[PDB]
RNA sequence: AGGUGUAGUGGUAGGAGAGCGUUCUAAGGGCGUUGAAGGUCGAUCGUGAGGACGGCUGGAGCGCUUAGAAGUGAGAAUGCC
RNA sequence: AUAUCCGGGAGUCAGACUGCGAGUGAUAAGAUCCGUAGUCGAAAGGGAAACAGCCCAGACCACCAGCUAAGGUCCCAAAAU
RNA sequence: AUAGUGAACCAGUACCGUGAGGGAAAGGUGAAAAGCACCCCGGAAGGGGAGUGAAAUAGAUCCUGAAACCGUGUGCCUACAACAAGUCAAAGCUCGUUAAUGAGUGAUGGCGUGCCUUUUGUAGAAUGAACCGGCGAGUUACGAUUGCAUGCGAGGUUAAGU
């Protein structure tokens, strides 16, 4: 009734450095967050800014919340599924690859 | 006012109206308590007995037998591939002090 | 019958994580390290049981020795004038009256005193 | 019972004494002026809790060196780099700077730790007569009969 | 006798004893064989006589 | 040369007290409002210096 | 049935004794959609292995007593997955 | 207050240092090889700064009680400046 | 379902090998699909609502859902300190229980060189373990012999077989 949630699952995206996005904008209103993801070129940016653009759309749509007063209440980053590959290397033999993928969750309160 | 009483091969100091822990003192619970062996009656005047105050004495009731938490002794040696465990729980009287004389 | 492993092992290994709980790390994450800082803790708890009682006796007697000087005494004469004045409290009782009543603990100083007169 | 007595941080008082050093072993000096620091001398001692007094140390020049100690006592200290060892005497401590003198005497008998390092900067040591810490109203140790 | 109050006489029957299984038992770890040698080998020992 | 021992969570998550991004240099675009990095042209509007560009 | 008294109670290899817990069988006696097992949490009990009791989770089974039989207890094998 | 004897079950067959008595060695070795006693091994505690084998002493447990052993008592650090 | 056949499942398959030959992994929504119409953000993926359902934190990677591991919040502590990291003593602060001489955290002080194996002797600068979970080692048959137990006793007892 105050919140509104949106999350991205099996994002394919470092959690490691999806995270280094969503501390940016923690604890942020939603004008600023925006404003920081449009600017940070690091990759994982344009995916937050659409699971955030995606919670502000909840909030309104469904829940009648004031969007000019929304602000990033909580944000996280959880490890998906690994997908394993493997890189042949030198002298006959293989090494694995972890491509990994991110649970992208935002969380955004009415103040 | 408050006295030192020789009790459970210990000495406790003690005041009226004071609970006090002891070893596992032989009274039921609830039942008078008298302490014979008074070494230091003190206060407003300091009475020193040599070894015990004369005539003093310090009666109390027993509000409760019970037991001290559990503690572990678990004996072993490195490399030795030995080891013991045992339990103990500490059983304790608690009088309550009534009466300092 | 077969007898698979069932619970009885996760039992086992989860009450000695809960004894380490408070540890640093993997101390308190990990079985196998904290089964064996449990094990370190049990042989520190047993010795130190003896310690204690140690330690405590030392600070009695240097909290009795502080009052004793101030009574124009030692520690050593004045243990041997109670002990000659038939004067049976022991160093806990004394480092007591030494901090909380301290015109007691000069009434006993002067009986010593007077014993190792005599 | 559990009721011995233990003293809290603030609760006791530091008094502030004055030690006149003048004709007096550095060591005997030290041993007795270590024990004030550290509270051994007040009945509240708790090893935990810092309960000693402040020293003021007067007249350090004068304090006294048997023996030969003046000339033939050698403080080393090294400063890690290689062949690094320097050597000063006792003697020319005393002449030139006695506060290290006494200081280096009192550490070594204090504890090496966190409280023995805080109990330490509650001795303050002074060349001569004077000193600038009348405002504690220090009162005078005299250490005769202790040493 | 009842079924479900079965009772074999005293001393008729024992317990097997278990080795290799912790070392509280006294048969932990060597499981009563001892330190190396030729006895210590699973099928260890020699012949008769 | 290999690790003699594996890095702690701790000391792990030391070393990577400075990893981090920074956003730094935004601010409001003269024309339309819009938060924008200094002395860039406004991606919204386009405009740089109170011009069209 | 217990009580008193004296003495004794470090321990590797190893001997002896007595138990804890696991799955299954039999009999008896029970508990379960008014929530079984399992999971998780708790400041609980016993001399030890270990045992309860609550909250939450869970959604079908499972204790207890006596006796029986065992693929019956793991932290180490550069163990296997 | 143990001794033998009969039988079931073992483990052990690398020992170490210390004192004392000898050999080997250079009356060298933390050397080697016997004898003899002890400790370690398989023994925690106190002392010897640290220090299996030295000195004191053998931990069933609880105590914020007392007396001692070796060793100690100016400060670190308990106790005689 | 790491068991039980190698194979509960399209297994002698995939895969490896020139070939003979070697040889896996992989079961579970729900009573019933009633498997989420429609709406909203998004290119989609994926979410948020709205619904279905007893329950969807049962949404198909679907029962339960441990641990390692990764993260978010924060009650207490931490930037003069050399620390197998605990233990004993302990202020302060924050909490209130299977109500118990309670719980969490912990400045500061004393003490303190992991576990295992193998050794005369190992904190060992000897060995082994990255971590967590599962699996993983004195068994059975026939005989010998001893203890205990029961039956009978100068007797005891049947085997094959019906
Ligand atoms: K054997
Ligand atoms: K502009
Ligand atoms: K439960
Ligand atoms: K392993
Ligand atoms: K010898
Ligand atoms: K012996
Ligand atoms: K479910
Ligand atoms: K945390
Ligand atoms: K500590
Ligand atoms: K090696
Ligand atoms: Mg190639
Ligand atoms: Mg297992
Ligand atoms: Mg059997
Ligand atoms: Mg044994
Ligand atoms: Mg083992
Ligand atoms: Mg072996
Ligand atoms: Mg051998
Ligand atoms: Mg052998
Ligand atoms: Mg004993
Ligand atoms: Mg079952
Ligand atoms: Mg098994
Ligand atoms: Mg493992
Ligand atoms: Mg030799
Ligand atoms: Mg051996
Ligand atoms: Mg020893
Ligand atoms: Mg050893
Ligand atoms: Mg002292
Ligand atoms: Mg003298
Ligand atoms: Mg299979
Ligand atoms: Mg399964
Ligand atoms: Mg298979
Ligand atoms: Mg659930
Ligand atoms: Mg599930
Ligand atoms: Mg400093
Ligand atoms: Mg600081
Ligand atoms: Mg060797
Ligand atoms: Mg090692
Ligand atoms: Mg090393
Ligand atoms: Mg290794
Ligand atoms: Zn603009």
């Amino acid at each position: 009734i105050t919140s509104a949630k949106a999350t991205a699952k099996t994002v394919r995206t470092s959690p490691r450095k999806a995270r280094l996005v969503i501390d940016l904008i923690r604890g942020k209103s939603v004008a600023d967050a925006i404003s920081i993801l449009k600017f940070t070129p690091n990759k994982s940016a344009g995916i937050i800014e659409k699971v955030l653009m995606s919670a502000v759309a909840n909030a309104e749509n469904n829940f009648d919340l004031d969007v000019e007063s929304l602000v990033v209440s909580e944000a996280f980053v959880n490890e998906g599924p690994t997908m394993k590959r493997f890189r042949p290397r030198a002298k006959g033999s293989a090494s694995p690859i972890n491509k990994r993928t991110s649970h992208i969750t935002v969380v955004v309160t009415e103040k | 006012m408050y006295a030192i009483i020789k009790t459970g091969g210990k000495q406790v100091k003690v005041e009226v109206g004071q609970a006090i822990y002891v070893e596992k003192l032989n009274v039921e619970a609830g039942e008078k308590v008298v302490f014979d062996e008074v070494i230091l009656v003190g206060g407003e005047s300091t009475k020193v007995g040599a070894p015990t105050v004369a005539g003093a004495t310090v009666e109390g009731t027993v509000e409760k037998h019970g037991k001290q938490k559990k503690v572990v002794t678990f004996q072993y040696k490195p490399k030795k591939h030995s080891h013991r465990k045992q339990g103990h729980r500490q059983p304790y009287t608690k009088v309550m002090i009534e009466a300092i004389n | 019958a077969r007898v698979k492993g069932g619970t009885v092992t996760r039992k086992r290994r989860k009450k000695v994580l809960k004894l380490a709980k408070g540890y640093y790390g993997s101390k308190h994450t990990l079985f196998k390290s904290a089964k064996e800082q449990v094990m370190n803790s049990y042989y520190y708890a047993f010795r130190d049981r003896r310690q204690k009682k140690r330690d405590f006796r030392k600070l009695w007697i240097a909290r009795i020795n502080a009052a004793a000087r101030m009574n124009g005494l030692s520690y050593s004469k004045l243990m041997h004038g109670l002990k000659l004045a038939e004067i049976d409290i022991n160093r806990k009782m004394l480092a007591d009256l030494a901090v909380n009543d301290a015109a007691a603990f000069t009434a006993l100083a002067e009986q010593a005193k007077d014993a190792l007169s005599k | 019972m559990r009721t011995t007595y233990m003293a809290k941080a603030g609760e006791v008082e530091r008094k502030w004494y004055v030690v006149d050093a003048t004709d007096v072993p550095l060591g005997r000096l030290s041993a007795v002026v270590a024990s004030v620091l550290r509270g051994k001398n007040k009945p509240t001692f708790t090893p935990h809790v810092d309960t000693g007094d402040f020293v003021i140390v007067i007249n350090a020049d004068k304090v006294k060196l048997t023996g030969k100690k003046a000339t033939d006592k050698i403080y080393y200290r090294h400063s890690m780099y290689p062949g690094g060892l320097k050597s000063v005497t006792a003697g020319e401590l005393r002449d030139k700077n006695s506060r290290r003198l006494i200081e280096t005497s009192v550490k070594g008998m204090l504890p090496k730790n966190t409280l023995g390092r805080k109990q330490f900067t509650k001795l303050n040591v002074y060349g001569g007569a004077e000193h600038p810490h009348a405002a504690q109203q220090p009162e005078v140790l005299d250490i005769t009969n202790l040493i | 006798m009842k079924l479900h109050e079965l009772k074999p006489a005293e001393g008729s029957r024992q317990v097997r004893n278990r080795v290799g299984r912790g070392t509280s038992s006294g048969n932990g770890k060597t499981a009563g064989r001892g330190q190396k040698g030729q006895k210590a080998r699973s099928g260890g020992g020699v012949r008769l006589g | 040369a290999v690790p003699a021992r594996r890095t702690s969570k701790a000391k792990k998550a030391k070393r990577r007290t400075h990893y981090k991004l920074t956003i730094k240099g935004l601010n409001a675009c003269s024309n339309c409002g819009e938060m924008k990095k200094s002395h860039h042209v406004c991606p919204a509007c386009g405009h740089y210096d109170g011009k069209d560009v």
